[PDB]
Order: structure tokens, then sequence, then C-alpha cells
């Protein structure tokens, strides 16, 4: 099993600038044979099923804004919003794409300054 | 030990011509199957995939392709589409594991990759490991078409296109399929 | 449509030969070669071209991949004296290979 | 259209059990699997198990076994999951979500069934 | 834009000696293959995707690597071998060449 | 596991009907196939039947002569041939493969005399 | 023996479209993916696109995207690099290329050396 911190856990930050949280694990999540690194992210609104922003490292998603830019490779992960808005008041969660079991990592509350 | 000699291979073959090789006269160690997961489908039909070291199977298979995406789970016992009932059909008995991951570094180009084709049209369904190489013309109207390919003539291995920056769907996934046997 | 070297090869016993068969499009290592006493059936020797069949011993390293191909019996004993063919799997119709025939 | 509709809320008696469940429409039932997450508040999530509704090959979470029986129905297309005795510490919310034919991220998902385990 | 560094571009070695030439990458990438380039005619295809030789080659010619670093190794220099060689590379982007390989005998 | 095959002698102008039976196996999921031996030249693939419906395949040369019927319950199958010509004088096999689908010929039977010179 | 020819080398004005020819020999034509490069001399080998003959398709370089535009004849076995706007810094050889194997050329032409003048 696999354990994932994330070194942010609360965030304020006002609208127009550069958030950027984090996420770790404990195995390098590179399998050897396609190269493409495993992640996942999320997105829940309170009162709100969550919803996928990005997979493998950083590819999002089809629905979502281009706003979300994933990064990270191996152990230590980034996901970047570029211009922070009204509409992101959720937690962000991490999220174990690798191997059995799939060990979800804690939540990141984002407030608007 | 050969089981690295199909599993990164370098070019897996088209859906229609797909590739083989027969694994005999050595025994196997099953350490890179459930030990390195990095294999997104596993579905090991048949034997329970974890007790394979202590088990002894001579000739074995390992036919292996490359098909689009949203099309992996047709490479199954009894399943139809138009890749497990034109191309490749899996039959009720086997007994083997389907192994599949994504690989869109490797098999995908800017603008369609267009080298791994799969026969759309056909005369009738396909036996269990019946392979179709022929490249007939399929002349789908009643009017005998004798390789015009115009109005209702269609070359019947319509083409693939991956390119890399479509969805999960739309992705070339490099499927090996063990096909284990008694004796 | 495959094709051979020699119709027929004198080769001694202490002696190694190699017999080929090229092909005339390129078949992905889907041939075969067989034995045929001239009494019974030619008995399946050695498959996929590289691997061996059971109840052949280790004497017959077949080899050979892409287009042409190579069968080669290493230290031939006085029991060894037959008809060896070749074939394809791949395009129909399964075209087969001249008859060679190994002797003395 | 990918819709996952879910139940809304279920009270239960400490030393009972179950039956939750969750309905998928709009695609498809026998190619995608699905997968249940349990939220319970801070502590984040923790997967399940997982079902495949075509051969039901169903795995679990080594924390979760002999508490939680997974249970697919291609019948009238809906999913289950029977969680059996409960205990104090089972007040969550536990999602529906479905993938698992090539990856294993969850894209769509259900709004969430809220649990209660009092008097 | 998957830029590529063949850091060894001027190489002075001796013949019969074992010398080695790496290709530094960017982004992660598959498998690299090598063409070689004689100087004033056409090249030819020299490696398949890091060390099946291409069926016209001398077996000296073997290069290593995975992931994102890729090099070549020759064992033994020859004065026949005074060319150049490229490097392609497997992705899903386009493909780009390397920076150049001169081996050249001092 | 093996095979079993007959004998026969026809009429230049007559019609033949050759056999083969199979045993040891599951008859209905394998591909019965047919081989031809002239005197030299080599063997020439004839056709291949599939016992579970008779799909059959051959080939242009021999097609409109070889008529590859099979039957699922006696285990047994059949090629008949029509219109008999000179160089049809020789002697016949019929042969399976390994495993299912694409792979070696294997289990042969033994030969089938049939002369239709005279 | 599977090769690929090309046109001879040329040495035109600046600014008219020119045409380079390209011959298909052995290999099945409608298979092969048809890559371009040039070749500086002193200079490392670049890419400019590559175009299918199936059902032609093609696309470009950003660095040569008006400078060229790629044609290859179906039924003829040909190919056609239409250069447009010819100027003095475009002095440098452009090979053919033809592949199937991922990023990896099988084949070559012979090299059609255009040269500016003036
Ligand atoms: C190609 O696959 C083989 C197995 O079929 C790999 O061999 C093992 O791979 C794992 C993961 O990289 C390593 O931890 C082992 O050390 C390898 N064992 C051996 C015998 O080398 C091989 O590494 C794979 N090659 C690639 C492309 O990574
Ligand atoms: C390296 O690759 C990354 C991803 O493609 C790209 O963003 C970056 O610009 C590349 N480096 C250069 C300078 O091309």
């Amino acid at each position: 099993d696999i354990v994932m911190t994330q070194s942010p856990s609360s965030l304020a930050m006002s609208v127009g600038q550069k958030v950027t949280m984090s996420c770790k694990s404990s195995q390098s999540l590179l399998n050897s044979y396609n190269q493409e690194n495993y992640l996942a992210w999320y997105q829940q609104k309170p009162g709100q099923s969550p919803k996928l922003l990005v997979y493998f490292a950083s590819t999002r998603e089809s629905g979502v804004p281009d706003r979300f830019i994933g990064s990270g490779s191996g152990t230590d992960f980034t996901l970047t919003i570029s211009s922070v808005q009204a509409e992101d008041l959720a937690d962000y969660f991490c999220q174990q794409h690798y191997s059995t079991p799939f060990t979800f990592g804690s939540g990141t509350k984002l407030e608007i300054k | 030990c050969p089981f690295g000699e199909v599993f990164n291979a370098t070019r897996f073959a088209s859906v229609y011509a797909w590739n083989r090789k027969r694994i005999s006269n050595c025994v196997a160690d099953y350490s890179v199957l459930y030990n390195s997961a990095s294999f997104s489908t596993f579905k090991c039909y048949g034997v329970s995939p974890t007790k394979l070291n202590d088990l002894c199977f001579t000739n074995v298979y390992a036919d292996s392709f490359v098909i689009r995406g949203d099309e992996v789970r047709q490479i199954a016992p009894g399943q139809t589409g138009t890749i497990a009932d034109y191309n490749y059909k899996l039959p009720d008995d086997f007994t083997g594991c389907v192994i599949a991951w994504n690989s869109n570094n490797l098999d995908s180009k800017v603008g369609g990759n267009y080298n791994y084709r799969y026969r759309l049209f056909r005369k009738s369904n396909l036996k269990p490991f019946e392979r179709d190489i022929s490249t007939e013309i399929y002349q789908a109207g009643s009017k005998p078409c004798n390789g015009v390919k115009g109005f209702n003539c269609y070359f019947p291995l319509q083409s693939y296109g991956f390119q890399p920056t479509y969805g999960v769907g739309y992705q070339p996934y490099r499927v090996v399929v063990l096909s284990f046997e008694l004796l | 449509v495959m094709t051979q070297s020699h119709k027929f090869l004198s080769t001694s016993v202490g002696d190694r030969v190699n017999i080929t068969c090229k092909a005339s499009q390129d078949v992905d290592t889907a041939v075969a070669w067989y034995q045929q006493k001239p009494g019974q059936s030619p008995k399946l020797l050695i498959s996929w071209a590289s691997t061996r069949h059971t109840g052949v011993p280790d004497r017959f390293t077949g080899s050979g991949s892409g287009t042409d191909f190579t069968l080669t019996i290493s230290n031939v004993q006085s029991e060894d004296l037959a008809d060896y063919f070749c074939q394809q799997y791949s395009p129909y119709p399964y075209t087969f290979g001249g008859g060679t025939k190994l002797e003395i | 259209q990918v819709q996952l509709q879910q139940p809304g809320a279920e009270l239960v008696r400490p030393g009972a059990s179950v039956k939750l469940s969750c309905k998928a429409s709009g695609y498809t039932f026998t190619s995608y699997w699905m997968n249940w997450v349990k939220q319970r508040p801070e502590q984040g999530l923790e997967w399940i198990g997982r079902i495949d509704p075509y051969d039901s090959e169903t795995h679990y979470n080594q924390k979760f076994k002999d508490k939680a029986i997974l249970t697919v129905d291609k019948s009238s297309t809906t999913a289950y999951m029977q969680l059996s005795s409960l205990t104090s510490e089972d007040s969550a919310v536990y999602y529906c979500a479905r993938w698992g034919t090539v990856e294993w991220f969850f894209d769509y998902w259900g709004q969430g069934t809220t649990l209660t385990v009092s008097q | 834009q998957i830029v590529l560094s063949q850091s060894p571009t001027i190489l002075s070695a001796s013949p019969g000696e074992k010398v080695t030439m790496t290709c530094r990458a960017n982004s992660s990438v598959g498998f690299m293959h090598w063409c070689q380039q004689k100087p004033g005619s056409s090249p030819k295809p020299w490696i398949y995707a890091t060390s099946n030789l291409a069926s016209g080659v001398p077996g000296r010619f073997s290069g290593s690597g995975s992931g994102t670093s890729y090099s070549l190794t020759i064992s033994r220099v020859e004065a026949e071998d005074a060319a150049t060689y490229y490097c392609q590379q497997w992705s899903s982007d386009p493909p780009t060449f390397g920076s150049g390989t001169k081996l050249e005998i001092k | 596991q093996l095979a079993q095959s007959g004998a026969e002698l026809a009429r230049p102008g007559a019609s033949v009907k050759l056999s083969c039976k199979a045993s040891g196996y599951t008859f209905t999921r394998y591909w019965m196939q047919w081989v031809k031996q002239r005197p030299g030249q080599g063997l020439e693939w004839i056709g291949a039947i599939y016992p579970g419906d008779g799909d059959s395949r051959y080939t242009q040369k021999f097609k409109g002569k070889a008529t590859l019927t099979a039957d699922k319950s006696s285990s047994t199958a059949y090629m008949q041939l029509s219109s008999l010509a000179s160089e049809d004088s020789a002697v016949y096999y019929c042969a399976r493969r390994n495993y299912y689908g694409y792979d070696a010929f294997a289990y042969w039977g033994q030969g089938t005399l049939v002369t239709v010179s005279a | 023996q599977v090769q690929l020819q090309q046109s001879g080398p040329e040495l035109v004005k600046p600014g008219a479209s020119v045409r380079i020819s390209c011959k298909a020999s052995g290999y099945t034509f409608t298979s092969y993916y048809i890559h371009w490069v040039k070749q500086r001399p002193g200079q490392g080998l670049e890419w400019i696109g590559w175009i299918y003959p199936g059902n032609v398709k093609s696309i470009y370089n950003e660095k040569f995207k008006g400078k060229a535009t790629l044609t290859a004849d179906k039924s003829s076995n040909t190919a056609y690099m239409q250069l447009s706007s010819l100027t003095s810094e475009d002095s440098a050889v452009y090979f053919c290329a033809g592949e199937e194997h991922g990023n990896y050329f099988d084949f070559w032409g012979q090299g059609t050396t255009l040269t500016v003048s003036q």
C-alpha cells in the first residue's frame, strides 16, 4: 500500500493568481513500459459529487476548462491552476493510479481571500 | 526465460494480421506478470493468476496485437463487436491471461498512424482464432463489383488513426493474450 | 510460392548440412519443415522455424526469419535419410516447397 | 449524458446490514467497471472494491474484507453494494464511480449516499 | 518540442578502441533508432529500437539506454567508419534528428 | 490424436470419394485439411474444412473438383473428386494443425493410393 | 531490389514553384509513410513532413508550412515535393524517405541537390 501526503493542507489565495498544490507518494509511479506516469486529481464542490480534473500526469479532460494544468512524474506532483476564479471553491484530492489498493490522498480546502 | 521477446517487442502487428509466438522447451518464471503491476487490464480467465510458479505448462502461445482504446474489452470469451467478430475472436473455453496496457508514446502519430488496420466488412463471422488476411473487395451491393472500388464497393480493411491527442477511448493498447493449455 | 536450392543433396555422416527455403513474399516466421520417409507420411519436425516439436532430438536446430529460412541437422546418422519440405501459414493458399532429399 | 443515480439517505441501527445501490444509465452497462469510494470526514477518501458487469470478478481492499460484499445486476442496469455489521465508524458517504476498461481513474460519479448509525 | 543533445559531436578516436557517444533527451520518449549518413551520399538505416542491428552492419555496433538517456557503444573503431550517425526517436510527436556525430580519427 | 484414412481404385472416367477418420479429440473445432502428392512435384494445398458448419476454403486450381464435406457425429472427414484426368493419379493426405487457428501441421494420416490411368 | 529513385539535381531561379519527383519501386507504394527531410551542407538533417498515399493527408513542420506542399499520385507510384517561394537560404539537398515502422526510415532516394541561382 502507498501513503499519499499533501503538503499544503488548506489554501487561501485571492482571485487572479497562480495557486500550486502538491501530492506525494512512496513508490515511483512510472511503469517501465510506456514511460507515462500515473496519477489523478479531483474536484469536489461542497454538497456536490466529486468530478475529475486531470488524468495520468498532465492531461486535462475534455469538458474541464483550460486553467487546470497538472505536472509531476514519479513521486512528487503539482496540480497548477493558472488563474483562479470564483467557482474554485472546493477541495482538490490526489489519487493513486498505479497499483492496488487505490489509496486516495487527503483534502486541500481552497477558499478565496 | 522467453517472456522478454513478446511483451517488450518493438512493433506489434496489426489486428487483422495478428502476430504469434510459440513458447516451449523451457520453464517460465511468471514474475513479469502480477508482480510489476504495470498492466491495467489483467483479466486472467481459467487459472487463477497468482499460482503459476508451482505449475508447469508446455507449448503455450503469446499471440499479440494493437487495438483501439474503447475495444480492449472485446478481447474476451463470447463478446461481440467489430474486432471480436471480424478480426480476432476468442473461444468460449479460453484459459489464460488477457494482458493489456496503454502505449500512446509508441503507437500514435500526429496526423493518424494508419498502419494498424481492422477488417470492417466480411462475408460472415469468424471462428475461434481464425485469421483473415485476404484483401478481396467486398461488393456490398447486389451488383458484382469486380475490383472497381466504387458505389457499394468498399476496401474491406478500413484503417485506424491514432493521434496522440484523443481521449481515452481512441488510443493504441498493445494487447497480449497468453493462451495456456493443459499438456 | 516457395523455392529450394538443391533438389538432391549428398552429405556424409560426420559432416554438417544446411537446407534453405526462400520465400516469395515476406511471411513473419510462419513456416515449418517436415521429414518424409519414403514409406510413411511426413512427420512434423521444426515448427515456427525456430521451435522444436516433441519426439525430435536436439540435432535439428532450425533457424531463419523474415524471408529466408534455414534448417540445420548437425550430426546426421543413418536413419535421417528422407524428404525435407517447407510451408507458409498466413496467405491462402497454403503453398508448399520443393522436395529435397538427403543422401550419402 | 452519463448518468449515475443514487438514493438520498439511509438510517440503520448498529448491528444490522444495508443494501446500498446506484443506478447507471446513459451507456451500455456491460463495458465499464464500477468502483465504490468511502468519504468519511477528516480522513479523506478510501477505495473499497470493484465489480465487472460482464464477468463478476470482484476485488476488494485489505481493510474492508468480510464487511463489504459487492454485487452487480445486469437486469435493470443497476449496481449494488451490501455492507454488513455496521459499527459507530460508518457514518460516511459512499459514492458510485465507473471506469475500468482501460484505466483506473474515475470520471463520472454519483451524487452521494449519506449513512447514519445511531438510535 | 522534443529537442535532443548528442553531446559527443566531434569524436576523435584511434582505430580498434572502445569509444561511445550519448544522445541526451528532453521529455519522456520511447526508443531511439539510429541511421548512418556517409559524407556526400545517401544515409542508411543502421540500428533498430535500441539493440536490433537491422541486418546490415558489423557486430561491433550495439547501443543501450532506456527512458530519457540513450547511448551508442562501439567496441572497436575502424578507418572504414568515418561516417556520421543520426538518431531518430520513437514518439507520438513528429520525429526529430540529433545534432550529429562526426566519428573522426586522430 | 491420430488420423485414419483408406484406399481406393477408380476408373479414368468415373468419380472418386476419399475418406479420413479422426479420433482422440473433439472433431468439430479444428480445421481438417487436404494436401496432395504426385511422384515428385512437391506438395500442393487442396482445401480445408471446418466441421462446425462446413465453412470450406479452396484453391482456384482445384475449385470445381474438390468437394469437402464432413460429419460431426461420426467424426469422419470426406472429400470427393469428379471428372478425373490423368494428372490426378496420386496419393492424398489428411492433416490437422496443432492448436486452433494459425499454427503448423502436426497430426497427419497414412497414404491413400489412387491410380486413375487406365 | 526494393529502392527509391528521385529526379536529378536542379539549379533554377529564385521564387519559382519547383517540383521534385520521386519514384516508388519494389514495395507496395500504398502502405508506406512518405517522409521528406532537409540537409543543409555542413548542418544536421532536419524534417519537413510526410504524406500517406492511401488517403493523401499531409502534416507539415511549422517552420516549413507555406514553403512546401506535398502531393503523391496513387496509381502512378510517384511522389512530389512542390516547393514554393524559393529563397537563397534554401540551398540544400532534400531526400525522399519511406517508412512503416514508427519513426524509422527503411529507405532513401538518390538525393536531389537543389541549389539557388543568381
Ligand atoms: C522488458 O521486459 C522485461 C521483462 O519481460 C523487463 O525485465 C524486468 O523488468 C523489471 C521492470 O523494469 C525490472 O525491475 C527487472 O529488473 C527486469 N528484469 C530483467 C531480467 O532485466 C525489462 O526491463 C523490460 N525492458 C524495459 C523496456 O524496461
Ligand atoms: C521539452 O519537452 C516539453 C514537453 O514537450 C516542452 O514543453 C519543452 O519546451 C521541451 N524543451 C524544449 C526547449 O523544447
